[PDB]
């Protein structure tokens, strides 16, 4: 009961906070994604990211 | 959730029994069956949150409007006022005009 | 080129001006501290209501 | 499953087929532009499709250098390539007389498989590839610059210009993901262009050591 709602279901473990940001330009609003984690490969390896 | 015995008052654990599982102390032979469904529920906190952010609307909880900028000389801005200097003794001013996305951004 | 105690005065127009920013600013702030503390304020996103 | 294991298997083959493209082995338009339509009308779930046999591949023969010499691609199917696996790969490639081979690992390697692949046999050179590296090409990649592989000729004149020795030049990792990329041997020099600020662009070189 102690150590199983600390454990991981879905997302990279090195994976902390992430945040969604939006671009305010004019032409068309774009999403990018802010991630405090120290994984870059996996990042970059996800499905939907470019 | 902890449960005591009424013998001596010790923390009580669940056993297998010989025809059923019970709550029973490790210094007394005291022991309690069990009969029908005991739970003990945590309800633990859910992520109610969807982390949105970076609206103009929620952007622009700042001060300045209508001045005079000196790069494009438009009235939208967005002004920071520092005055963590102590060598220099006049304050730090950072700007930032920004209506058709032009992201100004100097001293 | 000299400054003096004249040169930093306030003028009668700015005092009404003064007074009247500083009604406004503490009614408007009184209006949020009821709003929080009373009833459903407006969160901004990114952050807590306080 | 069934969705992103198949997208996974079709990047990862496109990226492995622009790897060798870049390298200069015979590759045809067709398998340059592969949609995942492609891939699906090949093998459209996960068990029609077989990693270890039927992701396998051959065509890679020197189209600029030699048609003889010729590169193999593995997909082994369990996540840690035992030594047994590494060793049919190797008897495979000795009966096939194929030198160079690239396998694809899942999830990692045995320290014993990893030695093994280190010093299996000066003759056979063998290239290890994470599949989770595999989903992006790095040399797509906007912050990587231009990276092309420089002959003997072109380093000599390098050299005779700038009058300078190959330990003076500056050094690179040969465990750098793009000299594994290139599968750069260690002595070779690579020349950089890197994109400017302004139209031009700025060349350097770096030895693999
Ligand atoms: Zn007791
Ligand atoms: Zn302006």
């Amino acid at each position: 009961k102690e150590d199983l709602p600390k454990v991981v279901v879905q997302g990279i473990p090195e994976v902390s906070r992430a945040v969604i940001h939006i671009d305010e330009q004019s032409g068309k609003e774009k999403y990018k994604l802010l991630v405090e984690g120290d994984n870059l490969r996996a990042v970059m390896a996800t499905h939907g990211v470019k | 959730m902890l449960l005591f015995c009424p013998g001596c008052g010790n923390g009580l654990i669940v056993e297998e029994g010989q025809r059923c599982h019970r709550f029973a102390c490790n210094t007394c032979p005291y022991v309690h069956n069990i009969t029908r469904k005991v739970t003990n529920r945590k309800y633990p906190k859910l992520k109610e949150v969807d982390d949105v952010l970076g609206g103009a609307a929620a952007w622009e909880n700042v001060d300045s409007t209508a001045e005079s900028c000196p790069k494009c000389e438009h009235p939208r801005a967005y002004f920071m006022q520092l005055q963590t200097r102590s060598a220099d003794e006049p304050m730090t001013t950072f700007y930032k005009c920004c209506n058709a996305q032009c992201g100004h951004r100097w001293r | 080129f000299s400054i003096g105690i004249g040169d930093v005065t306030p003028g009668q127009g700015l005092l009404k001006a003064k007074y009247e920013l500083l009604n406004a600013g503490y009614k408007k702030c009184d209006e949020y501290i009821e709003a929080l503390n009373t009833g459903k304020l407006q969160q901004q996103p990114g952050c807590t209501a306080e | 499953d069934d969705e992103e294991e198949t997208y996974r298997l079709w990047k990862i083959r496109k990226t492995i087929m622009q790897l060798c493209h870049d390298r200069g082995y015979l590759v045809t338009q067709d398998e340059l532009d592969q949609t995942l339509e492609e891939f699906k009308a090949q093998s459209g779930d996960k068990p029609s499709e077989g990693r270890p046999r039927r992701t396998d591949l051959t065509v890679l023969v020197a189209h600029n250098d030699d048609p003889t010499d010729q590169m193999f691609v593995f997909f082994p199917e369990e996540p840690k390539v035992g030594i047994k696996t590494i060793k049919v790969y190797c008897q495979r490639m000795q009966e096939e007389n194929i030198t160079r081979a690239l396998i694809v690992v899942q999830q990692g390697m045995t320290p014993s498989a990893k030695q093994s692949l280190v010093d299996m046999a000066p003759k056979y050179i063998l290239e290890q590839f994470l599949q989770q590296e595999l989903l992006i090409n790095i040399t797509e990649h906007e912050l990587v610059p231009e990276h092309v592989v420089m002959t003997k000729e072109e380093v000599t004149e390098l050299l005779a210009r700038y009058k300078l020795r190959e330990n003076q030049l500056p050094r690179i990792q040969a465990g750098d993901p793009v000299a594994r990329y290139f599968g750069i041997k260690r002595g070779q020099v690579v020349k950089i262009i890197r994109p400017s600020e302004t139209a031009g662009r700025y060349i350097t070189y770096r030895l693999v050591q």
